[PDB]
């Protein structure tokens, strides 16, 4: 496998299933360092620790 | 319908749920529209 | 996770919480992989699941997704090590007290 920048990330609008709920999503590599992802949740998704 | 027809593991034919949605809409059944919407039928893919 | 989703459905039926429920799934096993292609783009998703397809849809009322690709599709094991390392890295962080 070859490595590349991601192309599948943003927000998901769940159509159907009763209540409408928006869920953020990213496609990441399985070998990524968890510190960067933790910085993603803390900064870009605005989630407190 | 909720306690028997929409039990877990129930197989559904493709396009039958939207036909049931149309039949529930023309007969003025509020709770059946609620049940079908809660059971996967979406208005954006249905209404033409 | 379906039971957790039913619990969150009940939660959105009687409580004003926004429960943070980040789910980690393999990217290759989620149905409609082409539907979730974008860059800061709101992509609609279908909660309907085809029983013929072996791929399963995502849970409808989760809040965030760390969908992880090892390259393969239709196979698990692409998320366990990443989830365990992320849980360890979170547990190493000091609490605010």
């Amino acid at each position: 496998t070859q490595l590349s920048p991601t192309d599948a990330f943003g927000t998901i609008e769940f159509q159907g299933g009763g209540h409408s709920n928006k869920a953020m999503y990213v496609r990441v590599s399985f070998d990524t360092k968890p510190d960067l992802l933790l910085h993603l949740m803390t900064k870009e998704w605005q989630l407190e620790l | 319908a909720r306690s028997q027809i929409f039990i877990y593991g129930q197989q559904w034919p493709v396009g039958s749920l939207e036909q049931a949605m149309l039949d529930a809409l023309v007969l003025d059944r509020v709770d059946f529209v609620k049940l079908l919407i809660e059971n996967g039928v979406s208005m954006h893919r249905f209404l033409t | 996770i379906r039971h957790v989703g039913d619990a969150l459905k009940d939660h959105a039926s009687k409580s004003r919480g926004k429960i943070c429920t980040i789910g980690i799934a393999p990217w290759g096993i989620v149905e409609n992989q082409e539907d979730l292609i974008g860059r800061d783009v709101v992509r609609p998703y279908q909660t309907m699941s085809n029983p013929m397809s072996k791929l399963t849809v995502l849970n409808s009322m989760h809040s965030h997704f760390i969908l992880a690709d090892n390259g393969t599709t239709g196979k698990y094991g692409a998320e366990v090590k990443l989830r365990r390392q992320l849980e360890k890295h979170i547990s190493l962080q000091k609490i605010n007290t």
